[PDB]
């Protein structure tokens, strides 16, 4: 190729077929050095609390992420996704890097001057075998960025390990990264590779028109006998009868069926409005909390359960909904107009409201003298008989997540949303390769400190092939769609400021279509 | 957050000879953040019996002047509501 | 190819065949980066009338124009074109980007030194589906110079959109570029593509040698009766009589034919004298004015009619005529020496004059006792048996202009003149691959503000084939052709001066010849 | 050419027994006993009120003659014969346009009146070159084409001119003139044993309906 | 069937950031301290002054219609039905045109305007068959070609009526019917679910955009 | 099969049944189960147990999304006319097969 020919061009476009759509990004990435060239031991020796203790190691490495929706859809490509379609799931990538310039920078008098640096190299490899800890799907940031003009910085890669506070344990792995086979890349070379899909399951991107209560004729009669009643008005007294009726429409809540509501976890109830909210601290000390190894782990969001119930539109599951943010807004302590939460309200229909009960089994057995005292059901496992929903994908929320390789799994769906996947696509490892510095006229055995300080960069495309899922409905009404506000406003949504910022207004989901259950 | 509505009108002296008594004064030029919805023209001075053309308009029409000196005021309205106006001066000599 | 050699010649020529004239151009372009890398949303917030709002969006992006007659025809081959053929329209055009030149620039205290930056990239790609706003054809600057030794800016690429005063509305159009699949193109790498017009008609270079109402034998009369007299001198009364002639020779202005002259829309006569216009400002108050959804706009210069009638050449219509300018005229407030107003004198012959009225209807039901009072027509839309022509082409007036995608266009030709096109020649939009500077040894999940302040150069050519339509005339006297006046002058016309600039006397129209109706 | 008349008129083609599904411009008041009270009413239209159900089709476009009697004395006694006429100017003469567009010369019951220059005059025999009288020539007609033309010496409709608030009323115009708008529909002049048979199209840029 | 509407209008299409190599009507005098002397000054506009940049397309044609209000206390007190029509002569015979060309039928943030007989009007389920409220009809609606066609209740322009010189001010118009003229596109008319799909076009030798 | 279409006339308060050879009855399958399945919520007037009896087919009706007794903008209608339906006057008769998929026993 040569340094002055082009070794890629920027593709960035999606194509709609007929049962298809392929999603094609390009963006513009950044890598400087990380570490020094260094591996680092990083814990928590400067005072953690116990349940956040960690011990890991930090890379020199950086890594590739596109594990958002809006790196490869636009709010336009995403509109025509959730209105036509029941469902999607990814069936092949296509990953590569072009274009790839190596700077050099000098200290020239507090003046830096950043020069070219046409013979240094780049190494990129995959981790293809799953073979170093899967860091993606934990829904960290930098990703590429959701607007194709932005120029990105790529991610520190860094993993941890077994601790037992902030020391280590003996079957606590270390992983040199060099200690991989990786492809070195001066300009006018590329990075390729394709990577296929598992058979996943579509994501379902409908509501339903439904509610798992309400699945019978109401013009008919059950041949079943129910509770109807357990004494008679005897005029004074009561005599304990037992009575059994039927149920078609007049007593429609206790005719029942083969079928259950989905597991529950239950939440707090936290309002949007400040004042309906307590004066207390009881964020941690009412959260919901997970016990795992002698140290408790907030659940956030836990399992796929409706946010909140018929027409409690202000009230949110304390962790138990993803909270996206805003522009702009800040790492820490930001107010409730500063985020956007999301919302599962279609799931209503076969998942319970999260900050509620399942149900109220017995406790007790009755006879003449003590009554029938109930129960409340707060966590519920999944009974033979439980259909529910997973949780909604956003445009800004994550696309998979690795399975992790264990003997028990049970739905592999991620509780942030997305595609469970045994063999997820693999992380894609970039650094810069060192270039020491002078070294002395002598011999010295030890390693080398001082290196020439340069960072790369470069053009990054993905290219996903999805597969749709085409509506067949039969309803006569017109559906919910997703459609933008078309009155007067001084930004158009989706789009840059007068400053050139891009920016989300509110969270996208998937379901807006209906099937019946 | 709408300042007022900036009204300019087209030229504040317009010296005006006898026989041809017919005018145009405009207010087109008046600006504003976002559009201006209500235009206003007001007679202040001059003499009497003289009827009017267009009152609701940007552009003014007037005919059969009598000669004296006129006085009109421009008056533009935002949307939402903030009023202001400016003054224009005729003088119809013989 | 690489970084030491060549991507391109000079190829600046033009060739007659037959019937065919190749006008090939090259010129040398310079793009920065505009807006920093940005897309800013621009609108009429710093306080607008209500006829001059807008709402639209400035993009990073450069875009090539080449929409104007003298970058293809130079002086003595317009001279060829228009003295020596009836019609010309274009066929197919070839367009090349080649010797692409990136070089950064650097803030060495106060002193910019400019280096070569080898491995950066220049993004190019075309509007050829026609999917982003059409800027083209608004006859707007930065186009290619007239004079090839000329290396000219690209201009910035930028659109409207629908607005509701400064605001925006729903149905506004955001356009992301980088949502287009671009060739990114190092120093070494060139860009091609080929365009093919559609079958568009010949514009008419010729003038009339008759006009509308003079197309007959004043040898022999007609066989119709006209309204010859509705009364008779009795001695001291009339007695209405309604008499009837023939018209032949003497009375030649009411026998009348099958055809009408084509439609008008009034304009004012100004002056070319300062005297005979008025002392009042009539600019916008006199003006034509269009009116749509509540807001005017001058129509600048309107349908197709004659500039003055015979004899009164310094008259001109007061927005009716395409008015250029000399070398070195200011952006605002010049002088009428300043400017050079075109003719439309050849179309008096079938189109009316555009100061005058096109006729005058009846308005009234004569009888007994009151007259017949006729009208004043000052708008006459296009009836049957309307011919006309279309407005002159100039060698620095435009080429094209697209036709919009409406349900209803009658008669597309551009009313600035040109060619109406359904699908004109595509945008062809052309960008600086934004290169980082020095990124942080901490991962921030902000977007790079702090770039390479770079610039890119390199040489454009454009190769459009033209259709000539040869004079066939049975006329014995010689024609009025365009020449150069051959008389001592201090600077030759269409040259350069004593500092070398370029400039164009007058506008050199096409309508030279003449052909009956 | 069309050597046809219409058996049916442009504002007449539609079914009387059957309403529309549209409205339309019924009342704009209310008889309140005294007074009225502005409460814009709408109506269907398809018998009783037949002139303002409306369709997808105009009539032809227009251009005003005046109105000439075959009787001399319904005709004034002035010479409005070039002073009233129509005459289209070009390249600052004017021309009497003789025929011009192709209109109805009369409406209904009204054959003794014909346009003033709209209507091909030929001559009888042994007519001599000028200034004969009524009776020396034969005018032709051209009242077919009253279904899709409109009469050449009337108006072709009104328009609005003001914008209607509650302290003035709406006043309208007089269309004298009126170019070729999207949905008219028109015949073209009727051919005589005694007419033209062709004419040359001009070369020109532009010709509209030729 | 264009079942879309334009995200652009035919006044807004071109580029702000640059400016026209044309020459325009800047200004026709100068202010000279005290009096003025007529110079004849010209501009370009690229975005201050985008009123008088204009292009090579004009605007569809009209036919101007009243101004009903949707609220009855911005209506007249009158029975400007029938008076204040559009009503098409024809055959001697009047007809009101319902809807005529395709127009919009209000400009910016007027919703509560409606042309007087320019727009379909269908009806609510057992409205009745005569003078039935304006609560019992449903009022469709042309705002999406804004871009491209005029305002049904109001002018087309303004054309120019006399030739200034000295002494007399350029006076203008007010156009109320426009014909057609070379340059113009528009837009038909919206389609609906309860509406027509479509007609015959009457056999005759003159029709324009059927 | 053998399907009678019987009309019924209000002759004083005395009804006479007669028969209709030309009236048709409209059947169709949900073959595509792009309606609500309301079978499998236990209801009556299904097939009697004895095969002497005859049996009167139950009204078919659903329900949707309902916020209290008032609905959604979510809430489905459906018309079943909408749907390809064989019309059958007497001597027409209707068939169809269907095959279960692999269920436990």
């Amino acid at each position: 190729d040569g340094v002055g020919n082009s070794s890629g061009n920027w593709h960035c476009d999606s194509t709609w077929m007929g049962d298809r759509v392929i999603t094609t990004s390009t963006r513009t990435w950044a890598l400087p050095t990380y570490n020094n060239h260094l591996y680092k031991q990083i814990s928590s020796q400067s005072g953690a609390s116990n349940d956040n203790h960690y011990f890991g190691y930090s890379t020199p490495w950086g890594y590739f992420d596109f594990n958002r929706f809006h790196c490869h859809f636009s709010p336009r490509d995403w509109q025509r996704l959730i209105n036509n379609n029941w469902g999607f799931r990814p069936k092949r990538l296509n990953f590569k890097l072009f274009n790839i310039q190596v700077k050099e920078v000098t200290q020239n008098d507090g003046t830096t001057t950043i020069a070219n640096n046409l013979t240094s190299t780049v190494q990129v490899f995959t981790d293809s075998e799953y073979q170093l800890p899967y860091v993606l799907g934990s829904a960290h940031q930098g990703c590429l960025p959701p607007f194709p003009a932005d120029v990105f910085m790529v991610p520190q890669y860094g993993y941890l390990t077994l601790n037992n506070g902030s020391q280590a344990v003996g079957r606590s792995s270390f992983y040199c990264l060099e200690y991989f086979p990786s492809q070195m890349l001066r300009t006018g070379n590329n990075f390729t590779f394709s990577y296929t899909f598992e058979d996943v399951p579509f994501h379902s991107s409908y509501a339903h028109s439904q509610s798992l209560d309400r699945l019978m004729n109401p013009l008919i009669d059950q041949y079943l006998y129910y509770l109807s009643r357990t004494n008679t008005p005897s005029g004074t007294t009561t005599q304990s009868r037992l009575q059994f009726s039927q149920a078609g429409a007049s007593d429609i809540r206790d005719q029942s069926r083969n079928w259950l509501p989905g597991p529950c976890y239950r939440q707090q109830r936290v309002s949007k409005t400040s004042a309906d909210n307590n004066n207390s601290e009881y964020s941690w000390t009412g959260a919901t909390k997970y016990h795992l190894n002698g140290r408790d782990s907030l659940v956030n969001p836990g399992p796929a359960m409706a946010s909140h119930k018929d027409d409690e539109e202000k009230f949110f599951p304390q962790s138990g909904v993803l909270i996206f943010g805003k522009q702009g807004s800040e790492k820490t302590n930001v107010d409730i107009e500063k985020v956007m939460i999301t919302d599962e309200e279609e799931i209503r229909t076969t998942n319970p409201v999260a900050t509620e009960q399942y149900g109220s089994v017995s406790t007790n057995l009755q006879r003449g003298n003590r009554q029938a005292a109930t129960a409340d059901v707060n966590t519920q496992g999944v009974l033979p008989g439980m259909v529910w929903q997973d949780r909604d994908v956003y445009l800004q929320g994550p696309i998979w997540a690795k399975i992790p390789h264990t003997d028990g799994h049970f739905h592999p769906s991620p509780l942030m949303g997305g595609f469970g996947l045994k063999h997820p696509p693999p992380q894609i490892l970039i650094k810069n390769t060192p270039v020491p510095a002078n070294p002395s006229t002598t011999f010295s055995a030890a390693k080398f400190a001082s290196f020439i300080t340069q960072y790369s960069t470069g053009q990054v495309s993905v290219e996903i092939e999805w597969e749709l899922q085409k509506e067949n409905s039969k309803r006569w009404n017109p559906e919910i769609q997703y459609t933008s506000n078309y009155n007067k406003s001084v930004n158009v949504d989706f789009t840059v400021d007068t400053n050139g910022v891009y920016s989300e207004p509110r969270p996208i989901g998937t379901r807006y279509l209906t099937r019946n259950l | 957050k709408n300042r007022p509505p900036i009204a300019i009108v087209s030229p504040q002296f317009q010296e005006i000879s006898l026989p041809t008594t017919s005018t145009v004064i405009d207010g087109s030029q008046s600006t504003d953040d976002d559009k201006i919805v209500q235009y206003h023209w007001e007679e202040l001075k001059g003499p009497l019996r003289e009827e009017k053309i267009s009152e609701d308009t940007a552009i003014l029409k007037l005919s059969k002047l009598v000669p004296g000196n006129y006085t009109f005021s421009l008056t533009v309205v935002d949307s939402d509501g903030a009023t202001n106006s400016t003054t224009a001066n005729l003088t119809v000599n013989k």
